[PDB]
């Protein structure tokens, strides 16, 4: 259930 | 409050990551009615990306929990009510922005940049909408997603150079779309693939400013393609 | 059965990282009036750390941030604005879970490790309290917080075992509240020390049911006493 | 900050 990137990305 | 008081303070709130605040003050500048400068613009961004994002992490949580426990009956109403519930917290962020995008953002975009990235926004948003709309709402939410990404994506081409951050993620965000959202792997595969080669032929339009994003965001079309050429 | 739905409504919380849901829902579960579980009582403990455990790191960015502001009295002084602002919260989470406390889980705390556990509890929301005391309150909530730690430290020395992870538990925040609220370094080791040595005395009273958290406790009272040591 | 000194219970990571 690995989700691909999108941008903006989420704060680590 | 003072505009600029509002920024330091969506500044503040982001170091320490209360997120909800930061998206208040930036909702508010918003409000005021004079086009955001270009850290405006990207704050107003961060702060409802990870707004709207703990809730998108929740609701894949309890969904995978409710999916888990079938059978288990009791709980799994638990989990749907719950569902329900984030659901609607979701609904109503995704409804702040896209209000603030149609009354103030969009329209007050002067230059082909900031159109597209906020259109790309519209498209954004749109798609959290479809990801936990009701069955009958769905398609017309799926074709307002749509239509925002079609839309930045002409003016991009047209505007922009292939190898603009902007045009690439909207790029990236728009593949996605068709992948995950219309379930079109090859329309996401070639919208991305395509992408990348024109940012690759044009290699030499790369910025001063510019160039770190560039790439970094090359790199996420080459990390889907490859996740989805698997 | 709305006091099982709550518990399994909070743990669905906790897996979606939901906080303020699961301390709501842990607050009904007390509020009913009926002494809590183990269970229970470490979901309540653990929600309300965590709510007010996102206070406690933002007061802590926004500080700092604050006291490096060498200039800028305008930035400092939103600073310490939104600062206050964050102390106001944590001061009205710490108020509820103290009331709590007073009014629900210390009464009918009926065996002397619910009455340690949750005495324990109180001397750390005073402590939180304290870190962030106007200076003319600060002395009564500091001595609200040692009183309370004490109590339970008697209890703890009378009626259970140096091994029982709520003693040792208790000797770890107690030892941290003398170093960091009453600077006292000293005391502070010397209690973190005496609770490490009296529980490998008598390490024949571990249990099969405690023993990973007894020893996993140990280590974190050599932790703190290596830190301060060197 | 440096390491600072552990309280319990812990926050979750
Ligand atoms: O954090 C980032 C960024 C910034 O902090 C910033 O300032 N960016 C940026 C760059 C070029 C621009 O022309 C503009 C502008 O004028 O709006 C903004 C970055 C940016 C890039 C793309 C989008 N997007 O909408 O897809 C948004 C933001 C960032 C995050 C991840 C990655 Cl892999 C690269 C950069
Ligand atoms: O996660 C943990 C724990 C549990 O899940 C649990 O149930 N604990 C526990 C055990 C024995 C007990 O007698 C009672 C009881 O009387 O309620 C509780 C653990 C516990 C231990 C100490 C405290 N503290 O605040 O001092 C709190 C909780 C845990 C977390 C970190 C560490 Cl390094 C060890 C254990
Ligand atoms: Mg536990």
């Amino acid at each position: 259930t690995i989700v691909p990137a999108t941008l903006p990305q989420l704060t680590p | 409050m003072d505009k600029n008081e509002l920024v330091q303070k969506a500044k503040l709130a982001e170091q320490a990551e209360r997120y909800d605040d930061m998206a208040a003050c930036m909702k508010s500048v918003t409000e005021q009615g004079a086009e955001l400068s270009n850290e405006e613009r990207n704050l107003l961004s961060v702060a409802y990306k990870n707004v709207v994002g703990a809730r998108r992490s929740s609701w894949r949580v309890v969904s995978s929990i409710e999916q888990k426990t079938e059978g288990a009956e009791k709980k799994q109403q638990m989990a749907r009510e719950y569902r329900e519930k984030i659901e609607t917290e979701l609904r109503d962020i995704c409804n702040d922005v896209l209000s603030l995008l149609e009354k103030f953002l969009i329209p007050n975009a002067s230059q082909a940049e900031s159109k597209v990235f906020y259109l790309k926004m519209k498209g954004d948003y749109y798609r959290y909408l479809a990801e936990v709309a009701a069955g009958d709402d769905k398609k017309g939410i799926v074709d307002q997603s749509q239509q925002a990404y079609q839309e930045a994506f002409e003016i991009s081409k047209k505007e922009m150079q292939p190898t603009h951050p902007i045009r690439l993620g909207l790029a990236l965000n728009f593949s996605v779309f068709y992948y995950e959202i219309l379930n079109s792997p090859e329309k996401a595969c070639s919208l991305a693939k395509t992408a990348f080669d024109e940012a690759i032929a044009e290699l030499d339009t790369l910025s001063e400013e510019s160039y770190k994003d560039s790439t970094l965001i090359m790199q996420l079309l080459r990390d889907n393609l490859t996740l989805w050429t698997s």
